[PDB]
Order: C-alpha cells, then structure tokens, then sequence
C-alpha cells in the first residue's frame, strides 16, 4: 500500500 | 545498539563540526534488516530533510544519498513510496515550503531524484514524482 503523488 | 532514531540524531546531529560517516554508515546498516527497518527510516529522514536548520537538512540529504547507494532494495522499497516522495516535494514546491527552503537544500534534493530516475529507472514512482517537479517548472 502506498499514498497517492501529492499535487 | 543504538536504535535507528539515536543512529540518526548522530548521523544529522546539527552540533557535528563535519559528517558523521561512522553514525551514517550505521544507519544504512541497521535500517536494512529490521522488518519495522525501512518504512521508520523513511519516516525519520522525512523530518530532518524538512528541518528548519539546513545543516540538519544537507545531512540528511547525505544519508538518503548513501543508503540508496548499497544494495539495500528494501530502503529502495520505502524512498520508492509516494509516502516518502511527497515530502521531499513538499521541500522544493512553492506551494508548500519550496519557499522557506534555502535554494541550497532545493537543488541537492532536485539532483538525487535525477540520478535515481537514471540508475534507478525500476522504480517508476521516482521518475513520476520527478517529473511532476518539471512541469511545474521546479525543475528548470
């Protein structure tokens, strides 16, 4: 699992 | 021994007068074989590259530079994750604390993920993240 590329 | 977070207060301790290869050396080693090992590591370097106080930021730098350098493919894993990459954008965008941060931090940080998305092309989320940094123009 892993968070998403910020913006 | 000493756990990673004493490793890595010694490794980017603000005090130190030149790098702390030693302390270094032994956080690229211990971080590389707990299984808590990488995801902690990841987590810590985060801070201290965010630090307020450079010196504390460029080591830091130094010591994400060295263990991605062994053949530590579980420390590739953790720095690999949009969990991490996001807070090394947050230091070089503008629109979070690219600002605050001094252009000396900046472009150390502009130039690892460079050599990563070339002696590293395996892990996509690098080159991705790098590659945001270049359309929004950070990347000049």
């Amino acid at each position: 699992d892993d968070i998403s590329l910020l913006k | 021994p000493e756990t990673l977070e004493a490793r890595i207060n010694r490794a980017t301790n603000p005090l130190n007068k030149e790098l702390d290869w030693a302390s270094i050396n032994g956080f690229c080693e211990q971080l590389n074989e707990d299984f808590e090992g990488p995801p902690l590591a990841t987590r810590l370097l985060a801070h201290k590259i965010q630090s307020p106080q450079e010196w504390e930021a460029i080591q830091a730098l130094t010591v994400l530079e060295t263990c991605m350098k062994s053949c530590g493919k579980r420390f590739h894993d953790e720095v690999g994750k949009f969990r991490f990459l996001n807070e090394l954008i947050k230091v070089v965008s503008p629109k979070y604390l690219g600002s605050r941060t001094s252009e000396k931090v900046k472009n150390k940080i502009l130039e690892l993920l460079y050599s990563w998305t070339v002696g590293l092309p395996e892990e996509v989320k690098i080159a991705e993240a790098y590659q945001m940094l270049k359309k929004q123009g950070i990347v000049k």
